[PDB]
Protein backbone atom coordinates (compact mmCIF):
# COMPACT_ATOMS: atom_id res chain seq x y z
CA UNK A 1 0.00 0.00 0.00
CA UNK A 2 1.49 3.31 -1.10
CA UNK A 3 -0.23 5.41 1.57
CA UNK A 4 1.58 3.69 4.44
CA UNK A 5 4.98 4.38 2.88
CA UNK A 6 4.03 7.96 2.03
CA UNK A 7 3.03 8.63 5.63
CA UNK A 8 6.01 6.85 7.18
CA UNK A 9 8.79 8.31 5.00
CA UNK A 10 9.15 11.70 6.68
CA UNK A 11 11.86 14.22 5.72
CA UNK A 12 12.76 12.16 2.64
CA UNK A 13 13.81 13.80 -0.61
CA UNK A 14 13.30 12.52 -4.14
CA UNK A 15 16.65 10.77 -4.44
CA UNK A 16 16.15 8.84 -1.21
CA UNK A 17 12.66 7.83 -2.32
CA UNK A 18 14.19 6.37 -5.48
CA UNK A 19 16.92 4.64 -3.50
CA UNK A 20 14.38 2.96 -1.25
CA UNK A 21 12.64 1.39 -4.24
CA UNK A 22 15.95 0.29 -5.73
CA UNK A 23 17.04 -1.40 -2.51
CA UNK A 24 13.64 -3.05 -2.13
CA UNK A 25 13.89 -4.47 -5.64
CA UNK A 26 17.37 -5.86 -5.05
CA UNK A 27 16.18 -8.14 -2.24
CA UNK A 28 14.14 -10.63 -4.29
CA UNK A 29 16.77 -10.92 -7.00
CA UNK A 30 19.21 -11.71 -4.21
CA UNK A 31 16.78 -14.28 -2.81
CA UNK A 32 17.08 -16.14 -6.11
CA UNK A 33 20.89 -16.02 -6.54
CA UNK A 34 22.91 -18.73 -4.77
CA UNK A 35 26.55 -17.64 -4.45
CA UNK A 36 28.50 -20.18 -2.39
CA UNK A 37 30.99 -21.73 -4.83
CA UNK A 38 29.82 -20.20 -8.13
CA UNK A 39 27.26 -17.50 -8.91
CA UNK A 40 24.28 -19.45 -10.28
CA UNK A 41 20.97 -17.85 -11.15
CA UNK A 42 18.14 -20.33 -10.62
CA UNK A 43 15.77 -19.59 -13.55
CA UNK A 44 13.43 -22.28 -12.14
CA UNK A 45 11.65 -19.66 -10.03
CA UNK A 46 12.79 -16.43 -11.73
CA UNK A 47 9.41 -16.54 -13.50
CA UNK A 48 7.76 -15.89 -10.12
CA UNK A 49 9.49 -12.71 -8.93
CA UNK A 50 7.39 -10.69 -6.50
CA UNK A 51 8.01 -7.72 -4.22
CA UNK A 52 6.38 -7.92 -0.79
CA UNK A 53 5.91 -5.48 2.06
CA UNK A 54 8.54 -7.14 4.25
CA UNK A 55 11.22 -6.15 1.75
CA UNK A 56 10.15 -2.52 1.99
CA UNK A 57 10.12 -2.62 5.79
CA UNK A 58 13.56 -4.22 6.04
CA UNK A 59 15.04 -1.75 3.55
CA UNK A 60 13.52 1.10 5.56
CA UNK A 61 14.97 -0.19 8.82
CA UNK A 62 18.46 -1.09 7.53
CA UNK A 63 19.68 0.57 4.34
CA UNK A 64 18.28 4.06 3.73
CA UNK A 65 18.51 6.76 6.40
CA UNK A 66 17.54 10.40 5.73
CA UNK A 67 19.94 13.28 6.25
CA UNK A 68 17.64 15.88 7.82
CA UNK A 69 15.66 16.35 10.99
CA UNK A 70 15.30 14.03 13.96
CA UNK A 71 14.85 10.29 13.42
CA UNK A 72 14.31 7.11 15.42
CA UNK A 73 17.97 6.88 16.45
CA UNK A 74 17.44 9.86 18.78
CA UNK A 75 14.10 8.99 20.37
CA UNK A 76 15.52 5.53 21.03
CA UNK A 77 18.39 6.96 23.08
CA UNK A 78 16.52 9.69 24.94
CA UNK A 79 13.53 7.50 25.88
CA UNK A 80 15.47 4.39 26.84
CA UNK A 81 12.85 2.50 28.89
CA UNK A 82 9.62 4.10 27.72
CA UNK A 83 6.93 5.67 29.88
CA UNK A 84 4.92 3.82 32.53
CA UNK A 85 1.79 5.24 34.17
CA UNK A 86 2.65 4.90 37.85
CA UNK A 87 0.25 7.60 39.00
CA UNK A 88 -1.81 10.68 38.26
CA UNK A 89 0.78 13.39 37.52
CA UNK A 90 1.96 11.81 34.26
CA UNK A 91 -1.45 12.23 32.64
CA UNK A 92 -1.71 15.81 33.89
CA UNK A 93 1.66 16.73 32.40
CA UNK A 94 0.77 15.17 29.07
CA UNK A 95 -2.59 16.97 29.01
CA UNK A 96 -0.92 20.32 29.66
CA UNK A 97 1.50 19.62 26.82
CA UNK A 98 -1.43 18.84 24.53
CA UNK A 99 -3.15 22.10 25.47
CA UNK A 100 0.01 24.12 24.83
CA UNK A 101 0.64 22.55 21.42
CA UNK A 102 -2.97 23.07 20.36
CA UNK A 103 -2.82 26.72 21.42
CA UNK A 104 0.36 27.17 19.41
CA UNK A 105 -1.25 25.62 16.34
CA UNK A 106 -4.50 27.60 16.44
CA UNK A 107 -3.83 31.07 17.85
CA UNK B 1 20.32 -4.73 30.21
CA UNK B 2 18.54 -1.65 31.56
CA UNK B 3 21.75 -0.05 32.85
CA UNK B 4 24.51 -0.15 30.20
CA UNK B 5 26.61 2.37 32.17
CA UNK B 6 27.64 2.15 35.83
CA UNK B 7 30.21 4.09 37.83
CA UNK B 8 31.72 4.06 41.32
CA UNK B 9 33.97 6.24 43.47
CA UNK B 10 36.80 5.02 45.70
CA UNK B 11 37.75 7.48 48.43
CA UNK B 12 39.77 7.66 51.61
CA UNK B 13 42.54 9.47 53.46
CA UNK B 14 45.93 10.04 51.84
CA UNK B 15 48.55 7.29 51.61
CA UNK B 16 45.87 4.63 52.06
CA UNK B 17 46.81 2.97 48.77
CA UNK B 18 43.62 3.27 46.72
CA UNK B 19 44.82 3.55 43.11
CA UNK B 20 46.47 0.14 43.47
CA UNK B 21 43.15 -1.42 44.46
CA UNK B 22 41.42 0.14 41.46
CA UNK B 23 44.12 -1.25 39.18
CA UNK B 24 43.73 -4.69 40.74
CA UNK B 25 39.96 -4.69 40.24
CA UNK B 26 40.30 -3.53 36.65
CA UNK B 27 42.87 -6.22 35.89
CA UNK B 28 40.63 -8.89 37.41
CA UNK B 29 37.68 -7.66 35.33
CA UNK B 30 38.92 -9.68 32.31
CA UNK B 31 37.39 -7.16 29.92
CA UNK B 32 38.98 -6.92 26.45
CA UNK B 33 39.68 -3.17 26.68
CA UNK B 34 41.34 -1.58 29.71
CA UNK B 35 42.84 1.92 29.75
CA UNK B 36 44.06 4.20 32.53
CA UNK B 37 43.85 8.00 32.25
CA UNK B 38 46.33 9.63 34.61
CA UNK B 39 47.65 13.18 35.05
CA UNK B 40 51.22 11.88 34.81
CA UNK B 41 51.05 12.18 31.01
CA UNK B 42 49.62 15.72 30.79
CA UNK B 43 52.25 17.86 32.53
CA UNK B 44 52.03 21.51 31.53
CA UNK B 45 48.98 21.08 29.30
CA UNK B 46 46.50 23.88 28.89
CA UNK B 47 42.95 23.00 29.87
CA UNK B 48 41.86 22.65 26.24
CA UNK B 49 44.51 19.98 25.68
CA UNK B 50 43.25 18.09 28.73
CA UNK B 51 39.70 18.19 27.41
CA UNK B 52 40.77 16.86 24.01
CA UNK B 53 42.91 14.10 25.51
CA UNK B 54 40.10 12.86 27.74
CA UNK B 55 37.68 13.01 24.82
CA UNK B 56 39.99 10.90 22.66
CA UNK B 57 40.58 8.31 25.37
CA UNK B 58 36.85 7.93 25.95
CA UNK B 59 36.05 7.79 22.23
CA UNK B 60 38.46 4.90 21.80
CA UNK B 61 36.34 2.95 24.31
CA UNK B 62 33.12 3.25 22.28
CA UNK B 63 34.48 0.80 19.68
CA UNK B 64 34.37 -2.38 21.79
CA UNK B 65 31.78 -4.69 23.29
CA UNK B 66 33.05 -4.30 26.87
CA UNK B 67 35.14 -1.52 28.38
CA UNK B 68 36.56 -0.42 31.73
CA UNK B 69 38.17 2.97 32.36
CA UNK B 70 39.93 4.40 35.42
CA UNK B 71 40.14 8.08 36.39
CA UNK B 72 42.97 8.72 38.83
CA UNK B 73 43.34 11.56 41.33
CA UNK B 74 40.42 13.67 40.20
CA UNK B 75 41.52 16.63 42.30
CA UNK B 76 44.86 16.85 40.49
CA UNK B 77 42.97 16.65 37.20
CA UNK B 78 41.01 19.80 38.09
CA UNK B 79 44.05 21.78 39.32
CA UNK B 80 42.56 22.43 42.75
CA UNK B 81 44.15 24.46 45.54
CA UNK B 82 42.54 25.52 48.86
CA UNK B 83 43.39 29.22 48.54
CA UNK B 84 40.70 31.19 46.70
CA UNK B 85 39.69 28.38 45.91
CA UNK B 86 41.03 28.11 42.35
CA UNK B 87 40.18 25.41 39.80
CA UNK B 88 39.48 24.77 36.11
CA UNK B 89 35.79 25.08 35.24
CA UNK B 90 35.99 23.73 31.69
CA UNK B 91 37.39 20.33 32.67
CA UNK B 92 34.82 19.97 35.44
CA UNK B 93 32.01 20.62 32.97
CA UNK B 94 33.53 18.13 30.55
CA UNK B 95 33.58 15.42 33.22
CA UNK B 96 30.08 16.17 34.48
CA UNK B 97 28.67 15.91 30.96
CA UNK B 98 30.78 12.84 30.20
CA UNK B 99 29.55 10.73 33.13
CA UNK B 100 26.01 10.30 31.69
CA UNK B 101 26.61 9.82 27.92
CA UNK B 102 25.47 6.30 27.09
CA UNK B 103 27.58 4.52 24.46
CA UNK B 104 26.36 3.34 21.05
CA UNK B 105 23.54 0.89 21.54
CA UNK B 106 24.54 -2.62 22.55
CA UNK B 107 27.84 -1.94 24.33
N1 LIG C 1 47.05 -4.16 50.71
C1 LIG C 1 47.52 -3.18 49.94
N2 LIG C 1 46.65 -2.29 49.42
C2 LIG C 1 47.13 -1.31 48.65
N3 LIG C 1 48.38 -1.04 48.31
C3 LIG C 1 49.22 -1.94 48.85
C4 LIG C 1 48.88 -3.00 49.65
N4 LIG C 1 50.02 -3.71 50.00
C5 LIG C 1 51.01 -3.06 49.42
N5 LIG C 1 50.58 -2.00 48.70
C6 LIG C 1 51.38 -1.06 47.96
O1 LIG C 1 51.27 0.19 48.59
C7 LIG C 1 51.38 1.25 47.60
C8 LIG C 1 50.14 2.10 47.64
O2 LIG C 1 50.42 3.35 46.98
P1 LIG C 1 49.30 4.05 46.09
O3 LIG C 1 49.95 4.88 45.04
O4 LIG C 1 48.31 3.03 45.67
O5 LIG C 1 48.62 5.02 47.14
P2 LIG C 1 47.70 6.29 46.85
O6 LIG C 1 46.63 6.34 47.86
O7 LIG C 1 47.37 6.27 45.41
O8 LIG C 1 48.68 7.50 47.15
P3 LIG C 1 48.34 9.05 47.32
O9 LIG C 1 47.04 9.04 48.05
O10 LIG C 1 49.45 9.68 48.09
O11 LIG C 1 48.22 9.60 45.93
C9 LIG C 1 51.64 0.52 46.28
O12 LIG C 1 53.03 0.28 46.11
C10 LIG C 1 50.94 -0.81 46.53
O13 LIG C 1 51.39 -1.81 45.65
Amino acid sequence: DIKELAVETKNFSGAELEGLVRAAQSTAMNRHIKASTKVEVDMEKAESLQVTRGDFLASLENDIKPAFGTNQEDYASYIMNGIIKWGDPVTRVLDDGELLVQQTKNS
Amino acid sequence: DRTPLVSVLLEGPPHSGKTALAAKIAEESNFPFIKICSPDKMIGFSETAKCQAMKKIFDDAYKSQLSCVVVDDIERLLDYVPIGPRFSNLVLQALLVLLKKAPPQGR
